[PDB]
């Protein structure tokens, strides 16, 4: 649970003097790009349901075991719970790019998730493929422009790829 | 009858005082007395469901307790009791886990704290098999720690999970303890291997064209006139 | 940890829903705040050293028994006054952090949660830091919008201390 | 009951502390929202009648088995189409209320909490109201910022239905 | 996990009481049930393939817009109809499991607990499986006591879906 | 728990048609005066502690029984609890003028408070005098203008007098 | 409400058991206490008026800025010193009640539970009452068991204040 | 675990405060108890062997059907009487432990918590141990402080058994 | 949770015969020295606050990092929590010399404390130095005789040094 503003605050406090000028240029341009950041988050969560079903539909086309009997996501509540997990991972990566920091993502959802999926018997690499495909669709939804002024969101395309990558690598 | 074992408590973020202040890591507190509009009942009922069942689907929801609580005859403490003795909790949590892991999970979800030691779960595992799940949940609710920390009219939460000026405080206990363990997924037999590596197709190995090969100029000849 | 963005995330997490029109409204309202707030943090960083020296001057002039009476808490000798410079510098730096974050959460987390026991056990009368913050809020000289934040800001500091 | 002001009050009540500096920004950020939001609510009130008629046209053109097959749920006769005008008028009015309040709370309270059982027991396929809200969000022709807020708005409606 | 024997064990277990005469009756009343139930499970296993093919025929004849309109959920092409054969075969197999166990617990555990979100997110109208189970309960041709058990059985399926 | 925006919403829903134009002029001018409203709330909660001690110090100067032995606020925790109650009433009236509606005030704190003070043995008229003096100081923190732009706050000084009056009359 | 007898009753009530042998010992151990305690309460009642006057003298001599600086909390004029006589008389009377009851419960109930907020909001530095109780402890003149009991007693007062 | 000292520690722990004046009073009341209690424990250790033999004599003389009727519980043969010597020796030793500790906690922990199920399942009528403890309390010949405490002591034993 | 009386009880019960005469001489002299023991405890808790501030003031004079920024006890609630911990360790060692046994100390507070301080990031050796200095001051307030008839206190000066040492070595 850390905003990038209080990242600068906590780092300057552990240093113990005032915030330097170079960090203030950086924070000013953060303020000038946070416009892009916040509603980049909301256009990612615009089609969040269709993103979730498309990524899961692709995943169960790629791995036919998970809808085959004996698979991990075979019965109806296990399949619904898998959709719930993919929605949760998308929602937390959405929170993380809203805070501007991956601290909420690594702090709120990813950390014990590795041990949870190992102890349940859940495959982790399938989740990794799902979050990677979900991230591709996620930037492109935000990236593509429909009824929006043209702008440089390259950093947003950049940082959200970083956040989805941290999610997929921390699932493992 | 036979009383409990006396187990010594161990150190934790709960039995200590702590100088709490209003922040977000503090869980939003949901209380029956001040929700008085119809939507805030929905938020409270959703929060109690998030604690006891971890996002209960519509099958898991009990119509009678929600109905009766919106009227207001039910106390949220009695609502949590009704959730714990409801069959979707018994089916998901008492069936699949052993007595010791069940007491671990139930202490975490009712009291909002990790049990102090393994011998505490051992000492509390007498009462559930001898006197039933109803008596276990009843004796859990009657203890003074649940009452001082939450009371009659407060949905429980994980208490003092996160300390100040920490990135992480602690795992939220909804992530940490799921309803299966390793022992019962072994009975369900889930790790059937995905087996999508090294399939070894038998078709003849591709060889890179040697210098001066006719093919090398194939791709440009296709583009040329 | 009180910034408007983390409280929006905490509300959405506690309700279990995704963001709304409100999140957009919250952050572009953090524009009404931040477009002056970062300026005011920089000019406080410039004003800082004369602010602590004047606040030490005001605290010593308000309470002469501190500089007179020998004690561990009182600033009779040099090292007590060094502790005073440390304490008021900490207060001013938490004001600057509170100004940059946008909410009271850095100040409420780094100062307020233990100040009652520290003032009780170590014999630090909080009216000293009342004098110090009142002298800072009189001496900082920020025009317009910045002043309102400080009063709203520095008054919260005095209300936590009193 | 989700407006930004009542959520600020709920946060301050749950923490037991009076509104901080961060809480104040919330409402002047409700200025970035409301300065277009009330305009957009008025122009939706003007657009309303042709919006419901076009949405009924789009739903009947997308799904001809509704106007063909005799049933209680299907709009074969007049009274079914009257129920359709009622349902889409309710949806558009909840969009207008959701736009005026500033948050999804009126829409989430008046529509979303029971829609799953109603669509289950009464045989109302939600893809019909998907068609209706997509036709509304294509046909409303809102200008600038007001249009975008509604879109996040109407997408939340479809996400609750789907 | 609802069979009469495990519910007797759960009652004795929840209560903490030892097995009693009340629990015992269930076992020889499970004779009134099982003496036809295993016969009916075998004859359903024989009837199974023509049952799924006729149910697919009835669902396609009731709703022609499924076989007409192109979509992922709709069975326009071959692979959609393959998904339909899979879904109705799953329903018939859960009916057979529910018949062999003696209670609804296999069917309630393998089908009912997630069907609302799957029908909501994947756009599967439950009236399709209503048609399928009604065609199965008309076509199975069970005789005497076994037939009566299925109606209570298959009506529970429709009541969970509707 | 009701914002004035959702007051208009719930009244128009109980009516059952769209929000009329006259209510929309009213809500637009609410939006044009809510600026005043919200941070009127925060300047009221600026000196909330000094307001609370000044009102209590005046109250125990006016009624010397409450610090006399045998009085209601005599012992140390009862006096601290009385300060807690006055802070709570000020905080809830602050919430009520932030919502713009007295519904939070009458809904959250006032209703059972009358029966609580009667059943405890607590005097109610003393609380009424305290909240009245507290309200006078409350607007004047707001009412007096120092180092700031002049404005038509008469309407608003107005509403906080109404809220403090409802608090004092509902305590009784 | 801490006397040894009510704590014995509270222990027996919480265990839901009849009074044990230890409780019985408890009261004849309250003889070791009370046989001097009632004597010491009487001699404190005799010593009382010169004790408060000397404690006011010691507090004014330790902190001259109280009698000098004009303020509501400070005893500049007559009525402030009257409040001081009231406060130290309350402290001495709670010491006498605490001595007669046998436990800290009267003192812990009548003084200690709210002293932190009163010293925070009303600007009463607790080191003043530290001076007052230390001056009271020094001159009571009690000899033997009562003196030892008082020290444990008055040190608990200072430890609650500090 | 009921001794007066551990109950004082348990009270102070449950109240979360440092040990008070009342706690100090209790141990010097444990002097009124212990100054005879350790003497009485030694003289019971001397009296012990004739006490168990006389108690076995009294139990056999009160209930001749024990020594007559053949059974596992009854002391018809030698090994039953050996079990009786074991049981009454256990009772006398728990009385000695209860006397040395100062409270009923050793006796309440080592005997009382399971005696109801043991007397129910193993067919041991508690009136036998009533006879045994009444013969012990008549035969021990304790005097003064030790005598009064023992009766309170041994009556608690009979009250737990009856 | 064990008194030394019930230490003798539980050891004689695990043996299973009556308490021997040698243990009874020992327990009688325990009764003759428990006078010293109990109110040794209370004179230790007489100046417990000044002991706590003096030990902490010495500790932060010895290690200037802990009040330097970035240190463990730097911010205000962490410093207050450290004072709380030192008060708790002193109070439990006071309970332990009141029971006469270190069982309450090792049972109530020390055991998980080692893992707690390691998992928090708290230094353990700093706590060890603090409890050692606190113990020196503790006996010298217990040990020094003021207003008390002089008598042998070797068990008392002795046993409280043992208890503070077990506390500091179990913190580590
Ligand atoms: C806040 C962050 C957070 C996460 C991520 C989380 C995950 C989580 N996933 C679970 C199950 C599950 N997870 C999956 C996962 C999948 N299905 C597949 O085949 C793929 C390999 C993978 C989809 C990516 C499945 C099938 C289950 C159900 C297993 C079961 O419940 O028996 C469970 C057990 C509870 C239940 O849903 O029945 C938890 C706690 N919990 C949390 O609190
Ligand atoms: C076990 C027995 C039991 C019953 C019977 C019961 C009834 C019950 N009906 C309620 C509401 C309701 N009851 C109705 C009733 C009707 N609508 C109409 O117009 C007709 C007059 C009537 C249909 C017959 C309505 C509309 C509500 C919702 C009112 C509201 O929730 O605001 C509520 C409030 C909670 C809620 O559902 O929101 C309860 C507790 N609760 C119980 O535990
Ligand atoms: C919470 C409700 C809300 C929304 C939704 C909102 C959006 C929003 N996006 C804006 C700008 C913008 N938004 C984008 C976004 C993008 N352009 C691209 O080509 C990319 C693909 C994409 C990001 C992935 C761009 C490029 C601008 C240009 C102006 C700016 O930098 O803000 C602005 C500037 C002011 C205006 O447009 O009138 C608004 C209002 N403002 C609000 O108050
Ligand atoms: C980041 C937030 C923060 C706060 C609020 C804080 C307060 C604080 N002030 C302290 C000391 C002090 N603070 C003062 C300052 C004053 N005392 C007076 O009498 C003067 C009027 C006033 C000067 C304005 C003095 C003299 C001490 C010395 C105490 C000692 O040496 O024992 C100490 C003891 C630490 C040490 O020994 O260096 C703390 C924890 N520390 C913090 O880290
Ligand atoms: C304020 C929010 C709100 C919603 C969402 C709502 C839905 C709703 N739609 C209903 C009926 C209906 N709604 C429809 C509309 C349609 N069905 C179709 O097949 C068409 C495709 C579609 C036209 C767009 C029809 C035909 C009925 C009639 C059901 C009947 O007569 O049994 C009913 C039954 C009430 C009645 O009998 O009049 C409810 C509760 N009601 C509400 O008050
Ligand atoms: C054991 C219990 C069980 C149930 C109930 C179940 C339902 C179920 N049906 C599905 C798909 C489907 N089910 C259907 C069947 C139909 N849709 C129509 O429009 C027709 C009217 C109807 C034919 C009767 C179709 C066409 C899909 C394809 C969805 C897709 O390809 O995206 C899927 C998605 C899985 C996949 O991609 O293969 C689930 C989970 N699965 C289960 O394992
Ligand atoms: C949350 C931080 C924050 C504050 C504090 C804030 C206050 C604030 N008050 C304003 C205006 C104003 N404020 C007042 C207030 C009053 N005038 C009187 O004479 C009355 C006594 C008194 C009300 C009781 C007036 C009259 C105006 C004129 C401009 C307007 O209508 O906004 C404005 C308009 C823009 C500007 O001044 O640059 C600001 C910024 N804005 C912020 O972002
Ligand atoms: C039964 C336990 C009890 C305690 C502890 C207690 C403290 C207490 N002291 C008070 C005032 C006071 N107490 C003092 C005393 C002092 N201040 C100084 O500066 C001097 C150094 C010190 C003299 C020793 C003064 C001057 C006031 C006046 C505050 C005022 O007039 O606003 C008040 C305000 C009540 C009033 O207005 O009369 C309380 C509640 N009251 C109690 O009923
Ligand atoms: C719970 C309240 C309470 C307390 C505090 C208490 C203490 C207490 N300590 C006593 C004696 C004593 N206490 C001490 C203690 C010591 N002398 C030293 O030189 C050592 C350094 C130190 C031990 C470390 C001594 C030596 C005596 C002599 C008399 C005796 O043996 O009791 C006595 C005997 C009777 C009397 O003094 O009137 C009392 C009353 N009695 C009580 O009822
Ligand atoms: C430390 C506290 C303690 C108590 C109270 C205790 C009671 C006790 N008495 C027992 C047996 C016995 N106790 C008796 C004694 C008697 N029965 C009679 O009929 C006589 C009247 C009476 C002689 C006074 C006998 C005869 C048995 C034998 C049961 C058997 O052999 O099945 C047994 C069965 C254990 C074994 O098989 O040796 C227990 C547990 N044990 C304990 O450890
Ligand atoms: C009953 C026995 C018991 C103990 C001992 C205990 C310790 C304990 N110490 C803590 C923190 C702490 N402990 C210290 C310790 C120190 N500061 C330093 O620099 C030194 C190295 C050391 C002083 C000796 C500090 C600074 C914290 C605060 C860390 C934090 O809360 O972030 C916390 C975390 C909760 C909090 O106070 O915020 C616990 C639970 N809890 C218990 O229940």
């Amino acid at each position: 649970m850390f905003d990038i503003f209080t990242r600068v605050v906590s780092q300057a406090d552990a240093r113990g003097e005032f915030i330097s000028s170079d960090k203030l240029e950086a924070l000013k341009k953060v303020v000038a790009e946070g416009t892009k950041r916040s509603d980049a988050v909301s256009r990612m969560t615009n089609n969040a349901s269709s993103i979730v079903t498309n990524a899961a539909r692709q995943l169960f086309a790629d791995q036919p075991q998970l809808i085959a009997p004996g698979g991990n996501a075979y019965t109806n509540r296990r399949m619904a719970a898998c959709l719930r997990d993919m929605e949760i991972i998308l929602r937390y990566v959405t929170y993380a790019t809203f805070t501007g920091d991956a601290s909420v993502l690594n702090d709120r959802c990813l950390n014990g998730l590795r041990e949870t999926y190992v102890a349940l018997g859940v495959p982790g690499a399938s989740v990794a493929a799902g979050v990677r495909a979900m991230g591709k669709a996620a930037v492109a939804i935000v990236m593509d422009p429909a009824g929006v002024t043209s702008g440089d969101c390259s950093s947003l395309q950049q940082e959200i790829e970083l956040y989805f990558e941290t999610a997929a690598k921390a699932v493992e | 009858t036979i009383p409990l074992l006396q187990y010594a408590p161990s150190s934790q973020n709960t039995r200590v005082a702590g100088y709490t202040v209003g922040g977000d890591e503090q869980p939003f507190v949901f209380t029956t007395d001040n929700v008085i509009s119809d939507s805030d009942f929905d938020v409270l009922i959703n929060a109690a469901y998030r604690q006891i069942f971890f996002h209960a689907f519509k099958c898991d929801r009990q119509q009678l307790l929600e109905s009766q609580l919106r009227n207001g005859q039910i106390t949220v403490r009695d609502f949590i009791r009704g959730l714990l003795l409801s069959e979707t909790f018994i089916d998901s949590f008492y069936n699949k886990n052993s007595n010791y892991r069940f007491v671990e999970q139930c202490i975490q979800r009712v009291l909002g704290r990790d049990p102090f030691s393994e011998q505490e779960k051992i000492a509390w595992s007498i009462v559930i098999c001898t006197k039933g799940l109803a008596a276990f949940v009843d004796q859990l609710l009657n203890t003074d720690e649940y009452m001082e920390n939450f009371g009659y009219d407060t949905v429980p939460y994980q208490r003092r999970r996160s300390l100040a000026s920490r990135e992480q405080g602690e795992i939220p206990f909804n992530i940490k303890s799921p309803r299966y363990d390793a022992y019962y997924r072994s009975q369900l037999g889930f790790p059937q291997v995905v087996w999508q590596n090294a399939v070894r197709r038998f078709r003849t190995p591709d060889r890179v064209p040697q210098a001066g090969d006719p093919a090398l100029f194939l791709n440009m000849a296709r583009s040329a006139q | 940890m009180k910034t408007p963005l983390t409280e929006a995330v905490a509300l959405a997490d506690s309700q279990g829903r995704f963001l709304s029109n409100t999140e957009l409204q919250y952050l572009y309202g953090r524009l009404r705040q931040g477009a002056f707030a970062l300026e005011a943090a920089q000019t406080l960083t410039a004003k800082a050293d004369t602010l602590v020296n004047g606040a030490a001057q005001a605290v010593y002039s308000k309470f002469p028994y501190t500089t007179s009476t020998p004690g561990n808490n009182f600033a009779a000798d040099q090292r007590g006054k060094d502790k005073c410079a440390r304490d008021i510098g900490y207060y001013l730096r938490m004001v600057t952090y509170c100004l940059v974050a946008g909410g009271t959460g850095p100040m409420d987390e780094y100062l307020i949660a233990g100040v009652d026991e520290i003032n009780r056990t170590f014999d630090l009368s909080p009216s000293w830091y009342v004098e110090a913050l009142k002298h800072i809020k009189a001496n900082h000289g920020l025009t317009g919008d910045a002043a309102t934040e400080t009063n709203n800001y520095i008054d919260y500091a005095i209300n936590a201390l009193s």
